[PDB]
């Protein structure tokens, strides 16, 4: 009859009601994404709103319970999740307007197009068209064109909205007792009450920046090596001591240097670790891919997929006569209903992707025992981390040999190790500075530290300083380049990609330690190990129930995010780089730019 | 006369389970031995015959079948149907996802999730009175007042533990 | 013209002369030990005397130099070393007699044989035969026989001589300004003048006994565990609360429990960490063993063996038609002439012993740069410790894999680790008590604290109380058991084997640190670490040119010996032991005997 | 006439080294170029030819060969044979363990370990007069009186650095 007991009986009703509405919503969202009928877009919104309403109504009611007046770890968590004053904390107009902005920014980005200045007839969308240029084109100017067009068009448009977005979003943040929207976001990493596992919203920046320091040397060398390589691609356009022209990086923003591989490859004479054709030559279908991935998890002591998984999943593009979205996604509908949606092509990329996806599903399964509100990864970085773990083990020539997709011969010579690691750093290491830099600006912009009259002038004061990248054309304030990147002008916390990245390496290490693994860390295949699964499932079964600090500890034995395992994955590379950089300049000068004067 | 219990076209909700009495009958039980159509059979007596019984029918969620046994924790066993720690016969169950579940949802089967004090073996509460965790009458929408009866909602694309199961509990005295 | 200058030119003459006679002596002793011809036993004595004479003549002469009147560290050492009285301090008859005793005892031991009571034709020699029984026989009585015969035969004989040995050797001691021969021996460890680095003859006992107390708990569990196991081997012959029957320990005296492995192995279903058969199965010969250990030292940055080593050494028993002493020895003849003498059998014990022997040789090489009189280990325990350092790394399963005596697979789980630790303890931990107890008994007998009428009472009293061992049959003063062992009746100090074991692990801790080693000390292999290589060689190079306390501090940073490292190396096995012993009595009763029945 | 120097059956002791004068000869030196038979060849000038000399013969311990060069510390170079810091030709040595060394001991080759003051380049002292660290005539066995000359004693089973080495030092002017 105390306030604790009234709360328990409350959450009890919530769980049972959420489960029903939530399930109706997912089954709806799914039906639409797998079958884009007109009727469906209504139903997806039908259940989509009842579910929203329910939460809103529950949140407001869950508000009438003092969690500060609760002696029970678990319940407090659930309540606080529900005590989402949400947008509602604002006012009729503010909340209305804010959503107007959110939706507008989202539409502009997704719908914005740029047209060829000396061919106004043909316009291109960021996907594909533009993106396709930024990933394959070797023409400096064409690449310049895209890069600039996109920021000069959709960018400029989002500026006004992003400005107000920051305002409205901040009022909201402060009203819920945060310093700013940044503080809000950083919240996801917080832990109150447990001792030794507690964690603060400031502690994140502290831990982020200190761990980033220990990354620079590796990055600077990667930077120097690609720089010299780029000089040969675009002779004359690059300074051996200066930053890298942002439009030459492989994608629209340089979020990943993955497409730089074609022209930064250490030994182009080396051959094929790419079983893409080996799979094809074996007449592999979507079925085999997934049955295989199942087998993989089964080997470490994890359960088969549910009979339901095979009954309800969509493992291939239905083609026409039934269009669908193709972003590979792992579905946790609820009511023990699991399935994946993926327009599977017989690529090595897709073979790995399948393991990443089924990783998520395996996670969703493990934590199904948790009360509804705890059924989620420890933090935004956990689920992605667990998926990347999987790609890592399956990618190894050892595993691929084990499967019989790689010739049981094939010597894993000292050179294919480099080719491989470099193509990994280009994606994995290349993104850290960018990702940190991105949230660093965002963060500060919400804390008032970056005046509206010094926004873009600060974006680049930091891209040059932090990322070693420069703007091929200068930008004043009619520009809003950061919002030019999806997650930004779509309201998503970005630092996840950093902490995820660091996590997955700690995981992989602890698991190859557990899988008793001798070789270099990047050749490890947790496959066929059960004490590996165990050490993992031990944290996989928690979801949000505990503090990540504990969940993470359950696998690594650490109470915090650690850079060192990540550096260890690139130790063989790091040394090679330093050597290659023997007579090359390591570092950059912020003052140089490709347009000068 | 067991065919009339097991093959019965419709089953009750656990909160309102049905006890059929059987006396002056002779059955072989072998119409039950020969059955992989059964996902559960845990008896608590034997597995022989004497050709001489209380059959209780209802429906529950797959993961709930575990509670139809002596000792068992709570919710279903606590508030709906509690076997006795004491004596016992058998507990039979079978998946009926194509009978009691639909793609669009089937919420006809109910169960009780709130109450004051647990039920005694074979007790049956079919009351439907707005609940408050501390006595007191109620009047929803009023806060802290909830309706004790709740619907299962069996979707045909759900997990096995979420699919409907018809259960018959034979009791020999 | 000063006294220091007259001295310099003296030692200069000494070194050049000593080198010639000493060399001739070694080449003589070697030629005997490897080819026991008649002519040879003369020449061994020949040069052996000319060398004795030269020293005696140089001793009296060195006397005439006031070292107190010398302001140079080096020379003072050398002189003082020459300023010795040795046997000479006695008389014509005493010194003659003493040597008669020394040689008689030494011959009785080496030449003694026992003959089968019910087979007066076949007799057995301590080595092999007798030793073979004590190392393999599972028969209580056969082992009872051996053990008893040997002490009943050669033992009774030496009793008379040992009694006189004690007298004459004590006079000798006291005449050189010592309390007793015990004081004499304990001398090796002394240091006068340096401050902080001084160490007294009594400090040894103190440090020894204090450090030993801290070893007891570990030994008591090892004891309890092997006891239980032995009860299964010899049903009925052992009391669960009583001491261990001395004839059942695995060698003639129980100096090492190494041969108890076969029937105390924690997990016999594992893949045997005793690579004896592996070696046998792979056809390993003596050359492979030694060439293998050289490779090991080379890997830490030490030199190959000298061409001479390979040409002149004797790595196998010539068999008949050229008998030889088989005690494994490392010769530093002089004139950069190095060789090992070892009747190498393809066993793991031998493979480790090869490393130990070749360690001594490495030490001898490293300090050949030192003036002749400084060419020696810091103290009597340094050489033995350096040898045992090598055995430590080479024994690890990790090294064993590297060598290829263990499957390139082989996953080191936590049971193989107990097995490895249990076996290391059997050897290492098992001798600690046996060694302390032996030296104590002696030290006491030297100090006169033990009357000839109880010589064998107090022995078996301490063998019961300190070691937890018991004579299978009662021994009156007709017996002289300790002399039943080589070192006792061949006039060698023993504590070297205790002090040695402690340094062993100290050195190892520091070395594995210098080798940037991951985790637990017991799993460390210094091979391939030129750094750890360098570190060791740096206190090797020094010779006896330094007080052992300083030299010890150069490598491990401790002025004195400590037991902590040993105890940490054994911790996993310690904790596992306590658990196994939960259903057995831990400790023993001195009151139980296999004959008082 | 070089074969007469190098292939000389017998070489002297360092304290009494032999200097052969070579004038009015023509030698190609190639009979020295083509030789892995030489463990030392340090020249302090060139490695060419003018088809035009002072050959110095003696024997020393392996580890002593290092003193047959300018600058060099002492003992052999100090009291027996000192090359000039100044000018220099070539210094050649070869291992002769099977010629000047015997398993039983070969003490014929001598060297001086005591003296008053160092030698000047190419100086040569063959005196054998009882030595005292302070002037003063001597009479061994008298204390602090030692004979300056001492024998090497070359065993065939010694270390490389203790084995005998024949050394020829060519000087050009
Ligand atoms: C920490 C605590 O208060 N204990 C209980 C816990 O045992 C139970 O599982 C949970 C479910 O409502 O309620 C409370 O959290
Ligand atoms: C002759 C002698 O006593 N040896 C040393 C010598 O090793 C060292 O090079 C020198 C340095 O000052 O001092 C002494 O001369
Ligand atoms: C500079 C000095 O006087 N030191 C010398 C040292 O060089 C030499 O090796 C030693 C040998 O007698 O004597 C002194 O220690
Ligand atoms: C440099 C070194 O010390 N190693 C050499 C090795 O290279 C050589 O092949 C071998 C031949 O006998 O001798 C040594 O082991
Ligand atoms: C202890 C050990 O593994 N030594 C290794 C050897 O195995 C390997 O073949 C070689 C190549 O890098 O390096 C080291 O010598
Ligand atoms: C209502 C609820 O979720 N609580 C249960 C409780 O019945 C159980 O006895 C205990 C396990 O120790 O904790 C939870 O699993
Ligand atoms: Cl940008
Ligand atoms: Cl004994
Ligand atoms: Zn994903
Ligand atoms: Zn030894």
């Amino acid at each position: 009859s105390t306030t604790e007991e009234l709360a328990k009986t409350f959450l009890e009703t919530f769980n049972y009601e959420a489960q029903e509405l939530s399930y109706q919503s997912s089954v709806a969202s799914w039906n639409y994404n797998t079958n884009i009928t007109e009727e469906n877009v209504q139903n997806m919104n039908n259940a989509g709103d009842k579910w929203s309403a329910f939460l809103k109504e529950q949140s407001t009611l869950a508000q009438m319970y003092p969690l500060q007046e609760i002696q029970n770890l678990t319940v407090k968590l659930q309540l606080q999740a529900l005590q989402q004053n949400g947008s509602s904390v604002l006012s009729e107009d503010k909340s209305k307007r804010l959503n107007t902005i959110l939706n507008t920014m989202s539409t502009i980005y997704s719908t914005g197009k740029v047209c060829n200045p000396d061919n106004p007839q043909e316009c291109l969308l960021l996907e594909p068209g533009l993106n396709e240029i930024m990933a394959n084109s070797l023409d400096y100017n064409e690449r310049l064109w895209a890069w600039e067009s996109w920021r000069s068009e959709v960018g400029k448009q989002l500026r006004p909205l992003y400005e107000e977005y920051v305002v409205l979003k901040n009022e909201m943040a402060r009203a819920n007792h945060y310093e700013d929207y940044g503080d809000y976001w950083r919240g996801d990493y917080e832990v109150n009450g447990v001792d030794g596992y507690d964690y603060s919203r400031g502690q994140l920046i502290e831990d982020v920046e200190h761990t980033f320091e220990e990354i620079k040397p590796l990055y600077e060398h990667l930077h120097a090596y690609v720089r010299a390589k780029l000089m040969n691609a675009y002779p004359s356009y690059i300074s051996p001591i200066g930053c890298l022209p942002a439009h030459l990086l492989g994608d629209m923003w340089g979020r990943f240097w993955t497409n730089l591989y074609s022209l930064t490859v250490p030994f182009g004479q080396k051959p094929n670790i790419d079983v893409t054709d080996a799979m094809v030559d074996q007449a592999w279908d979507a079925q085999r891919i997934f049955k295989e991935a199942e087998k993989f998890f089964v080997s470490v002591g994890l359960p088969n997929m549910t009979q339901g998984f095979w009954e309800n999943s969509m493992l291939t593009d239905p083609g026409n006569v039934q269009k669908a979205v193709c972003h590979p996604t792992a579905w946790d509908l609820g009511k023990g209903d699991f399935r994946i949606l993926m327009c599977t092509k017989v690529t090595m990329d897709d073979f790995l992707t399948a393991h990443h996806e089924m990783g998520h599903i395996q996670y969703d399964m493990a934590y199904a025992a948790q009360p509804f509100l705890l059924r989620n990864g420890a933090n935004e970085g956990f689920h992605e981390a667990v998926g990347e773990i999987m790609s890592l083990s399956a990618a190894t020539p050892k595993h691929l040999k084990s499967i019989g997709l790689l010739s049981p011969d094939f010597q894993e010579d000292n050179e294919t190790e480099i080719n491989f690691l470099l193509k990994q750093a280009l994606t994995i290491v290349g993104t850290l500075p960018f990702t940190y830099m991105l949230e660093k600006w965002r963060w500060m912009v919400f804390k008032g530290e970056i005046p509206k009259d010094q926004w873009m002038k600060k974006w680049w004061e930091m891209k040059r300083e932090i990322v070693g990248v420069v703007e091929p054309v200068p930008h004043d304030e009619t520009y809003c380049d950061p919002a030019s990147l999806f997650h930004v002008s779509n309201d998503y916390s970005f630092i996840r990609y950093y902490t995820r990245t660091l996590y997955q390496f700690q995981f992989q290490e602890a698991l190859c330690q557990a899988a008793k693994h001798e070789g270099p860390l990047h050749k490890c295949d947790i496959s066929n190990s059960t004490e590996a699964g165990q050490k993992l499932f031990n944290m996989l079964r928690l979801g949000k129930s505990e503090p990540w600090t504990l969940a993470l500890e359950n696998v690594v034995g650490a109470k915090n995010m650690n850079v060192r395992p990540l550096l260890n994955y690139f130790e063989p590379l790091f040394t090679w780089l330093k050597d290659q950089n023997k007579n090359s300049f390591v570092g950059w000068s912020t003052d140089w730019s490709p347009y000068a004067d | 006369p067991f065919g009339e219990v097991f093959n019965a076209t419709k089953f009750p909700s656990v909160y309102a389970w049905e006890r059929k009495k059987i006396s002056n009958c002779v059955a072989d039980y072998s119409v039950l031995y020969n059955s992989t159509f059964f996902s559960t059979f845990k008896c608590y007596g034997v597995s022989a015959t004497k050709l001489n019984v209380y059959a209780d029918s209802f429906v529950v969620k797959g993961d709930d079948v575990r509670q139809i046994a002596p000792g068992q924790t709570g919710v279903i066993a606590d508030y709906n149907y509690k076997l006795p720690d004491d004596f016992m016969g058998c507990v039979l169950a079978w998946n009926t996802r194509n009978i009691d579940a639909t793609s669009t949802g089937n919420y006809n089967y109910k169960y009780r999730y709130l109450r004051h004090g647990k039920l005694r073996p074979f007790e049956r509460d079919i009351s439907n009175v707005p609940f408050s965790p501390d006595g007191k009458p109620c009047t929803p929408p009023a806060l802290n007042c909830y309706w004790p009866l709740r619907g299962y909602g069996f979707y045909t694309t759900s997990g096995i533990g979420y699919q409907p199961y018809r259960v018959v509990v034979l009791s020999f005295e």
